[PDB]
RNA sequence: GAACUCGCUGUGAAGAUGCAGUGUACCCGCGGCAAG
RNA sequence: GUGAAGAGGGAAACAACCCAGACCGCCAGCUAAGGUCCCAAAGUCAUGGUUAAGUGGGAAACGCGGAAGAUGUAACGGGGCUAAACCAUGCACCGAAGCUGCGGCAGCGACGCUUAUGCGUUGUUGGGUAGGGGAGCGUUCUGUAAGCCUGCGAAGGUGUGCUGUGAGGCAUGCUGGAGGUAUCAGAAGUGCGAAUGCUGACAUAAGUAACGAUAAAGCGGGUGAAAAGCCCGCUCGCCGGAAGACCAAG
RNA sequence: ACCGGGAGAUAGCU
RNA sequence: CCCGGCGAGGGGAGUGAAAAAGAACCUGAAACCGUGUACGUACAAGCAGUGGGAGCACGCUUAGGCGUGUGACUGCGUACC
């Protein structure tokens, strides 16, 4: 007797669209990480991911509560010598909120080969229109 | 008809001769001999020596159809070495295997 | 019955061989310690 | 009466190296490091034999929680309902059945919800 | 060792003497008369109890011929026989030399190895009375 | 200026991966004598582009 | 001793490439700058 | 008390903090400390408040300030958190090698059938430096041995399978072509992994700087299968109180 | 200054 | 007999039980270095192993999920004296 193990190739992963439009960033990030990791599915397997492709819309519309409107700041090492070119979150969201959403997901998601593999499964777009309409992405809210 | 040729106690390094020998594995004799004749390494002389010995032996023991012969396996190994006051002189052992199929 | 002749039980002891292995009880130093 | 230890040493070396298959080169051929490598592998096997129960329990708990969330109940509430129903099904069997069957798990969660109160 | 930071003749080096090299010594020890006689009596009792002892009053050969000894042995239906007699006979002793299996000794020639090794022993009335009047 | 450990065989193999040479694979046949020869070089028999030379 | 020989933060018989967290980086060569 | 001489778990790792004494195995359940947003498993739990300060998540004394600290926020573990922080109460789960459930052993007694001296219960022990006690495997030599196997194939080497708590033991493919040796005992020059231990062999650095006067070579021809440094002729150049020639010694 | 022997000379300690 | 340089070395035939006995000459393992075969790797960070492990080729009960060769990936894991 051996416990069933999910097959990395036979697992079926569909498309579910998510739109926050004024929801807490932390809650959305937690739910996105959990659903990408496949923990919701009864066939969860740490060996091989079984999550579903998720598309994010209206990244700039995420809601942040408290003094994080000014206190929060994102920093990424620039390398070389004196690479302390930080980036306040306001400017980053104003320019490309996709970067903010994806870095938040990466921090939430476990880091590693499988971490990057799951990260590749999550696409974040600012405009409502999505070009991945050929696969019939089902509408799901969180 | 399988044919094998080899040389014993060659005055060459074990690994230096391997570079030229790498050009004979999987290559037909027709162009292999031409490449060897124009190769600049000293080991090229020994490689062409063993190749011509092997092809001559194949022609002799076998009946005919010498052109179709294709080289299959060829490899070199380290042989006995001589000590001298501390300097060690190496020797190379080259083997070439040629078969029509 | 020639080979049936054996010493009486308990009359012969090989004796511990110090400085031979670690699984034989005493290990290195011959069992006398430092 | 001289005794030659070559045969015994060779046999011991062969026996120890036989367990040193596939250890990234030197550790699989060099006795000095091969012995340490095999000892460390044995220690790791000893630890992992006990840790396998923990890993399997973790996997079963994760699967049961996922199934319960799919059915619309938390893992703790499902366990409480199962216990209050006078049922002693191990988590391993529940996880095994949750993947090959769904109707049985639906009935189990319904019974747990009914008996929770 | 023949020869001259340690000396080359040291045991750790090659072609050197052993750390504890054995010297000419005798492994033999002393055996008390009482224990020897007791062991002889015990082995004789065991042999007779096993029914491995056959006693013939006369076992003298007419002439020193190995053929006569061999045919007499065949007539006795025995193969491993230790012929021990009180008084050694020249003819029988000479005839028995060739046959390794058949060996003969004198009355005083009694040893535990001879009794334990040889499967069966044959002795005469003179021999049994001689051993009886001996240590016994 | 001293090695702290012995480099393994794999590192040597990777380092020596660039030591392999290349075959010329550019044999040129003489116009008239019809023997393969190096391009832009005199043949062993002493021919080049069909024209004859001293060919000692 | 054997190597699939990265930077930063923290612990560290007290400056960590092998410890915990974290970021980056296709695999492998060549000539130099000597911080270790 | 711990370590010394205890593994396991939790606190980011941490030898001194907390829980917690490893007979072995099992893909079974319950609990210790510690946790239930993830990484990383469990309530985004319930009741009434505090906390709008990212304090929580680093700081005294003193009168909300005090508060400035670890080049990076870097003193929340990372994200992130307005409850995913704190206070008081409650249940439910996760949670160690802890306990229980099952299987398999070594020992300790206690009890009886008392035996043939074993059997059936019986509760318990089985982490461990040094040290002590008990019990075993393997190799040469000798008696057992003019026994037995072996040219229908033994030793040594090399793979497979079957065995036992264990040193280990047995059958078997493969080159091998002449010894090995049952059982019980005796007797050891007896079991290797570090002592800058020793003899022999083999890799690293490596195709690596260098190829050892910076007086300076070049051409035609000859031997040779292969030729600048092998030989002859020719042009130039170096030394020329020398780099020229002779004697003493070797 | 070198060779063979006392000499496997003797104490500590690795 | 042939290649070969009238060398060295090698390959045929024969002798030879055996030339997997050829003057480097009984049997001939490791450290060391080679070719073919089966598998993995060029987005993947740390004593390089340990349990889980889909996949990749072969023989088997001619599937019935058995083993052999490798381990993409994953929880865990700071050498010996």
């Amino acid at each position: 007797m051996k416990t069933f193990t999910a097959k990395p190739e036979t697992v079926k992963r569909d498309w579910y669209v998510v739109d926050a439009t004024g929801k807490t960033l932390g809650r959305l990030a937690t739910e996105l990480a959990r659903r990408l990791r496949g923990k919701h599915k009864a066939e969860y397997t740490p060996h091989v991911d079984t999550g579903d492709y998720i598309i994010v819309l209206n990244a700039d519309k995420v809601a942040v509560t408290g003094n994080k409107r000014t206190d929060k700041v994102y920093y990424h090492h620039t390398g070389h010598i004196g690479g302390i070119k930080q980036a306040t979150f306001e400017e980053m969201i104003a320019r490309r909120p996709e970067r903010v959403i994806e870095i938040a997901v990466k921090g939430m998601l476990p880091k590693g080969p499988l971490g990057r593999a799951m990260f590749r499964k999550l696409k974040v777009y600012a405009g409502n229109e999505h070009n991945h309409a050929a696969q019939q992405p089902q509408v799901l809210d969180i | 008809m399988e044919t094998i040729a080899k040389h014993r106690h060659a005055r060459s390094s074990a690994q230096k001769v391997r570079l030229v020998a790498d050009l004979i594995r999987g290559k037909k004799v027709s162009q292999a001999l031409d490449i060897l004749t124009y190769t600049n390494k000293k080991a090229a002389v020994l490689v062409k020596k063993v190749l011509e010995s092997a092809i001559a032996n194949a022609e002799h023991n076998d009946g005919a159809d010498i052109d179709d012969l294709k080289v299959t396996k060829i490899f070199v190994d380290e042989g006995p070495s001589m000590k001298r006051i501390r300097i060690l002189k190496r020797t190379s052992h080259i083997t070439v295997v040629v078969s029509d199929r | 019955r020639l080979n049936t002749l054996s010493p009486a039980e308990g009359s012969k002891k090989a004796g511990k061989r110090l400085g031979r292995g670690i699984g034989s009880g005493l290990g290195k130093t011959g069992g006398r310690g430092h | 009466a001289r005794v030659k230890r070559g045969v015994i040493a060779r046999a011991r070396h062969k026996k120890i190296l036989k367990q040193a298959k596939g250890y990234y080169g030197a550790r699989s051929r060099v006795y000095r490091v091969a012995f340490q490598a095999v000892i460390k592998a044995g220690q790791y096997a000893y630890r992992d034999r006990r840790q396998r129960k923990r890993q399997f329990r973790q996997l079963w708990i994760a699967r049961i929680n996922a199934a319960a969330r799919q059915n619309g109940i938390s893992y703790s509430k499902f366990i409480n309902g199962l216990k209050k129903a006078s049922v002693e099904i191990d988590r391993k069997i529940l996880a095994d059945i949750a993947v090959f069957d769904k109707v049985a798990f639906t009935a189990l969660v319904e019974k747990a919800k009914a008996a929770l109160a | 060792v023949t020869g001259s930071s340690g000396s080359i003749k040291s045991p750790i080096w090659r072609s050197g003497g052993v750390t504890f090299a054995a010297r000419p010594q005798d492994h033999s020890q002393k055996v008390n008369k009482k224990m020897y006689r007791g062991a002889l009596k015990s082995i004789l009792s065991e042999l007779v109890r096993q029914d491995r002892l056959i006693v013939v009053e006369k076992f003298s050969v007419e002439a020193p011929k190995t053929k006569l000894l061999a045919q007499k042995l065949k007539d006795m239906a025995l193969e491993d026989v230790l012929i021990i007699t009180g008084e050694l006979d020249e003819n029988l002793f000479l005839a028995a030399r060739n046959l390794h299996k058949v060996d003969v000794r004198d009355a005083t020639g009694i040893d535990p190895v001879s009794l334990i090794a040889f499967d069966k022993v044959v002795m005469t009335a003179d021999a049994v009375k001689q051993v009886e009047e001996m240590l016994a | 200026a001293v090695q702290q450990n012995k480099p393994t065989r794999s590192k040597r193999g990777m380092r020596r991966s660039h030591d392999a040479l290349t075959a010329v694979t550019s044999l040129s046949v003489d116009k008239t004598s019809g023997e393969k020869h190096l391009r832009h070089h005199i043949t062993a028999d002493g021919y080049y582009r069909g024209r004859k030379v001293i060919a000692k």
